[PDB]
């Protein structure tokens, strides 16, 4: 087509996204992760998280208000992870990394996957 | 504003 | 802090949110424009419209499922500013400038404001 | 990814 294109659009996007989620405005679920419990919305969850893609496009699952993830899944790698859906900033430290990591590979977050393994490599 |  | 960033994040997320509404997927309001129906997100439309962003915190109004805009509003300039919202890109062409800038002035989508007006000095 |  002839479109002209903003620039900062999808940025403002995520940016106004992020507000709503620090006021708790308009959120429609509750992730459980190791009785720590994180408000999102659905779409964003989808979006970024292959496995959220493939929970909330279930005919059943779409309905619910509640998700528990596994009882492997570390509270503080979700919570890197849930900051960056909203942000594009992951906070990567070698404190976090493992769990991190697993937890990207469990959400199906490949970018995320991608750059855990080569920070991880660059120190062995 | 660009042309994309 | 000390995070690292994915530079095409946000546009990736944009992306995935207008897949989610090609196929109908999570929409949760209808926006109706002189009888023609326009499907979206609430979200979305909250973090690219003034307007939207109003009504969607309003008390009452963020329980509808059914958006009636004003009557002068033309569809076609609202279905370009809602292809915009979803992919960055605006459709404005000598045929349309005036409706797309009056839908922008009417739904607080400044920066679609700002270059209509700059196109149209650039017409005088 | 970068140093934003
Ligand atoms: O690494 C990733 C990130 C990611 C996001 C999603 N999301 C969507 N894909 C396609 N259409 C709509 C949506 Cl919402 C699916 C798989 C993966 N895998
Ligand atoms: O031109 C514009 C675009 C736009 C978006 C919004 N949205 C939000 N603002 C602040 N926190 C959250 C959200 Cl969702 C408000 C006003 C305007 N005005
Ligand atoms: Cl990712
Ligand atoms: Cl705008």
């Amino acid at each position: 087509d002839s479109c002209i294109q903003f620039t900062r659009h999808a940025s403002d996007v995520l940016l106004n996204l992020n507000r709503l989620r620090s006021r708790d405005i308009l959120t429609d679920v509750v992730i459980v992760v190791s009785r720590e419990q994180f408000r999102a919305h659905k779409t964003v969850l989808m979006a970024c998280s292959g496995l959220f893609y493939s929970i909330f496009t279930d005919q059943l699952k779409c309905n619910l208000s509640v998700i528990n993830l596994d009882p492997e899944i570390n509270p503080e790698g979700f919570c890197i992870l849930l900051d960056f859906m909203y942000t594009s900033r992951l906070n990567l430290r070698e404190g976090n990394i493992m769990a991190v990591m697993a937890t990207a590979m469990y959400l199906q977050m490949e970018h995320v996957v991608d750059t855990c393994r080569k920070f991880i490599k660059a120190s062995e | 504003w660009v042309i994309p």
